[PDB]
RNA sequence: CAGCUAGUUGGUGGGGUAACGGCCUACCAAGGCAAUGACGUGUAGCUAUGCUGAGAAGUAGAAUAGCCACAAUGGGACUG
RNA sequence: AUUGGGCGUAAAGCAAGCGCAGGCGGAUUGAAAAGUCUGGUGUUAAAGGCAGCUGCUUAACAGUUGUAUGCAUUGGAAAC
RNA sequence: CAAGGAUAGCACCGGUGAUUGGAGUUAAGUCGUAACAAGGUACCCCUACGAGAACGUGGGGGUGGAUCA
RNA sequence: AAUUCUUCA
């Protein structure tokens, strides 16, 4: 690809099913109603390619890629080891 | 001096017998100059209260200077729970307050500084909150004496 | 030396350090003592440097670990205080960032306000000659 | 309204004249009160900044012929740019065409000259107009439609008229300049700048 | 105040009911439904002419229609004016207000254009509360 | 064009022939106030050259704009 | 308004589209969204903006113009 | 009520307690850059809001010139 | 595939609905006088019973109570 | 045991 460096760090948490992993992403703002400084949890369900491995309590990186089902639409690229 | 009024009330204590009809007055005396003073009194007729106002008004004045026609800072009366802001105004705009607030501070010698009332609108504590606000700042001399330097940098 | 008088931080150096000297300007006190960090000497530092506080030394003990630190009050005859009040703006329960362009100057800009930089902990005017931001710790005046 | 038909029922209540002293001079009796069935004091019962303010507003805006909302447009334009209002304020009200025609001794009564202007008897650059409302510039020549030399109101004016200090104009040729801006000293010194000035909070 | 409440529980504003409930819905015939588009006025037909005395602090005797609107609410209304001229079941048009000496009555008449013609004798603020200038 | 009724003021701008008049556009070209013919239309001279080789065609009274000040003579042998 | 969810989430062969794709299909699966508010209901074309306000913003989405949707209502397809 | 309020007597402290989640949170040291600071690049249609200028007998207006604000990307430092 | 058509049964939201429950507001309307003082039986709160009502009484709690102390 | 005192300022 040649898209934007997509820094989607996060905390995968299942590949329940094959090829597939589900990541929450946690992203820092602030409130535009009060200022304060707020977090929010997303989910997001990637495809991985099969010769770089994503495991369970990881911290890993997602990029864009084409849409490869309902609500896929990345790809895993780095994945951080266990701890 | 130019020893102008204010809003004058209607008050009557009661007895045995109709009552005791003695209204009070309130006033503010200044040269427009850096001297000004407040007083209030009561009396059975007009010009005795008015009298005795001006008298305990202007036996009680205090000195306040003025810098460059206006205030440099931000001040909150807060006497008698009735806050009221004063923030700096630039060179000159014309004189933004409340009534007896604008007699107020247009008989200390001020060009114009911005001004608004808080809370409850009974003049005579919007008088002292006034009184407080703008009497217990600071000068930027006093700074200087104060702190280790000569000049405010 | 010797100080024999069990002290302990209240939730946060910051609002430790105003609390105090606003207690002891009330009640006209000498000095109190109160837990040392870095950041602590640092505000320290930066807020006497400029004619509103006094000698201040940081107490430490055998070990590396336990620190203190205990501020002189600046003062003339008479006892009428250099300092005329503090208000912190940055809370442990409410953080607060300003950029450069948007630091208001204290009431005039005559007084100082403490900034905590990207690199230094460091007043309002000298800052804006940087440009550098970062959060308001507290306004005295 | 561009005007009112009578002159005197201001004058009389606001208490000073339109003119020098010349209209409200003496008539029969002179008389100095309110008109109306209430011949009587009344200065101790209504005296506020309001009261005054308005009053102040009033003669101003009678002085000028002008009606309210061409002032408040006139206000609208002062308060865009950077001045001191009163200054700025008080100079535009002079710069209107028929003030300007009275100053320089063309006319005994502003108002002949606001009737002038609109029935195109005056050339405002060496062109015409019948829309009193231009601020006038430095630099602006006038003349009156030559023609208009043997109009007996324009030769009776320019008689014996009131040269004003800061315009120049010469009568027998009908030739006239605006060389300078007001200065506060040199007009009728009756309207108080701040107390009119401070009446408006409403822009 | 709390601001950990605040996002928590966000504040909410009063903005309390308008004047007239009545004068702002409008009725049509489409298997009706109901909509406001804050009217100024309406047009009604009164059903009821009587008379009524006020509250407490003063004494009088004035005089109210029921009329339904074009919508299917009936309200009250005050006949403001010297004179009287509704004769039971005649078109009117309403007009926004208040009246104090009659609790439940916040609606005036509108004299002078319609079936109900504003008195004469009236020149002083005749054209509020329509009367026709006579000529002269 | 867009302006005042008995004054018009008819901007000169390249667009797609697609959309309304006066709508949206791509970029400025130049504007005329009618009130004389020899010199009242100015352009940037540069970015419409550059709408013309990167593909364009100048709209019916474009070309007299284009012919008064002197700009089709080094178009068309830039062409060929 | 505490459950919603059954082509719903995922895999492989194939078809289809301007293309990715459950868009569809054969089989295998058992998932997916939800208190950081789905689902249900109520009202609403969105935006530049207009008014007010010192401002954070309250409010109207006039006219105008950008985008979306509709053409008696509900459907279907050809032409290009 | 973020700039901008209170809960002794004026409306308001749940009867009290145990506490998951959430939020807040002592000191040293390195790293990280998620926020936070910040250079550059791209973009935020036009008109209109605003500041100058030109013309319609002049304001109304029309035109022209400039004008903030948010957002992405990239490079730098690490007080909290 | 299928717009629609017919059938039957669930879910949601209204309009009206004999009769009735109370509610608010009204020039001087009828019964008693509960409370404000020790309101003449201290009041108030919770609860239960009872009376046409004002409310009375029983149990628990407070002074937001009076004088003698 | 021990009660009521018509609206209007």
């Amino acid at each position: 690809k040649r898209n934007q460096r997509k820094v989607l760090i996060g905390i995968v948490k299942s590949t329940k099913n094959a090829k597939t992993a589900t990541v929450q992403v946690e992203s820092r703002f602030k409130h535009p109603l009060y200022h304060k400084s707020v977090v929010r949890h997303k989910k997001y369900q990637a495809h991985n390619e099969g010769e770089v491995l994503a495991k369970d309590g990881d911290k890993v990186q997602i990029v864009e890629t084409r849409p490869l089902s309902a609500t896929k639409r990345f790809r895993i690229a780095k994945i951080i080891e266990r701890a | 001096f130019e020893e102008r009024i204010v809003k004058l009330k209607r008050i009557s204590k009661t007895t045995k017998g109709g009552r005791n009809m003695r209204f009070s007055v309130l006033v503010v005396v200044g040269n427009r100059k850096g001297k000004i003073g407040y007083g209030i009194a009561k009396a059975l007729e007009v010009p005795n209260a008015i009298k005795k106002a001006i008298k305990a008004a202007h036996n009680s004045l205090h000195t306040i200077e003025i810098h460059k026609g206006s205030i440099y800072h931000e001040v909150i009366g807060r006497s008698g729970a009735s806050r009221v802001l004063l923030k700096p105004a630039p060179q000159g705009t014309g004189i933004i307050a409340g009534g007896a607030i604008r007699a107020i501070i247009e008989l200390a010698g001020y060009s114009d500084i911005y001004t608004k009332n808080l809370g409850r609108n009974t003049p005579i504590n919007m008088i002292h909150a006034t009184m407080d606000g703008i009497l217990k700042q600071l000068s930027p001399r006093r700074v200087a004496i104060l702190r280790n330097k000569n000049l405010n940098e | 030396i010797t100080t024999t008088k069990p002290i302990k931080a209240h939730f946060d150096p910051v609002a430790d350090l105003l609390t105090k000297i606003n207690n002891a300007r009330k009640a006209k006190l000498m000095t109190v003592t109160t837990i040392a960090s870095k950041l602590k000497i640092a505000i320290l530092e930066i807020l006497v440097k400029e004619g509103y506080l006094a000698n201040f030394q940081v107490l430490e003990n055998k070990s590396k670990t336990k620190r203190i630190v205990t501020f002189n009050l600046k003062y003339t005859q008479r006892r009428i205080p250099s300092i005329n009040g503090v208000k912190q703006i940055s809370k442990p329960g409410l953080r607060i960032y300003r950029p450069f362009e948007k630091l208001p100057l204290v009431l005039n800009g005559l007084g100082i306000a403490i900034i905590s930089t990207s690199d230094g902990v460091m007043t309002d005017k000298v800052a804006r000659l940087k440009k550098i931001g970062g959060e308001i710790l507290a306004y005295v005046w | 309204m561009k005007y009112t038909g009578s002159i005197f029922k201001r004058s009389r209540r606001l208490g000073f004249s339109l003119l020098e002293n010349n209209k409200e001079f003496s008539k029969g009796k002179k008389r100095k009160t309110i008109p109306g069935q209430h011949g009587n004091r009344f200065r101790s019962s209504t005296m506020s900044g309001y009261a005054q303010q308005l009053q102040e507003k009033q003669r101003m805006q009678y002085m000028y012929g002008i009606t309210d909302k061409q002032f408040r447009r006139l206000f609208r334009l002062v308060l865009k740019q950077r001045g001191n209002l009163a200054v700025n304020l008080f100079r535009v009200l002079e710069s209107r065409l028929d003030n300007i025609v009275y100053r320089m001794g063309f006319a005994p009564t502003r108002r002949s000259a606001r009737q002038l202007v609109n029935h195109g008897h005056v050339l405002l650059n060496d062109r015409t107009v019948d829309t009193p409302s231009i601020i006038l510039n430095p630099g602006d020549k006038v003349r009156l439609k030559a023609k208009t030399i043997k109009i007996p109101i324009v030769k009776a004016a320019s008689e014996s008229g009131v040269v004003s200090p800061f315009v120049e104009t010469n009568n027998k040729t009908f030739e006239g300049t605006y060389v300078r801006f007001p200065e506060r000293s040199e007009l009728p010194a009756g309207i108080n700048e701040s107390y009119v000035v401070e009446w408006y909070k409403r822009l | 105040a709390t601001i950990a409440q605040l996002i928590r529980k966000p504040r909410k504003k009063k903005k309390v009911k308008s004047k007239s409930p009545a004068l702002h819905y409008n009725l049509n015939l489409l298997n009706k439904k109901v909509t406001n588009v804050y009217s100024p006025l309406k047009r009604g037909v009164c059903t009821r002419v009587g008379t009524m005395t006020p509250k407490k602090p003063n004494s009088a005797l004035r005089k109210y229609a029921k009329v339904r609107l074009t919508n299917g609410f009936e309200v009250l209304t005050y006949i403001p004016g010297e004179g009287h001229n509704l004769q039971e079941h005649s078109v009117t048009l309403l007009r926004g207000g208040r009246v104090k000496d009659l609790p439940g009555v916040r609606y005036h008449i509108v004299r002078g254009t319609l079936d109900t013609v504003g008195v004469e004798k009236r020149r002083q603020q005749r054209s509020a509360y329509g009367a026709k200038k006579p000529k002269a | 064009r867009m302006g005042r009724v008995h004054y018009p003021t008819y901007r000169i701008v390249a667009v797609d022939s697609r959309v309304k008049r006066d709508g949206k556009y791509i970029a400025l070209i130049g504007h005329l106030n009618p009130a004389l013919k020899e010199n009242k239309c100015k352009i940037d001279e540069a970015v419409a050259l550059e709408w013309l080789n990167k593909g364009a065609k100048p709209t019916d009274t474009v070309r007299s704009l284009f012919s008064q000040t002197g700009l089709w003579k080094k178009f068309v042998e830039s062409k060929k």
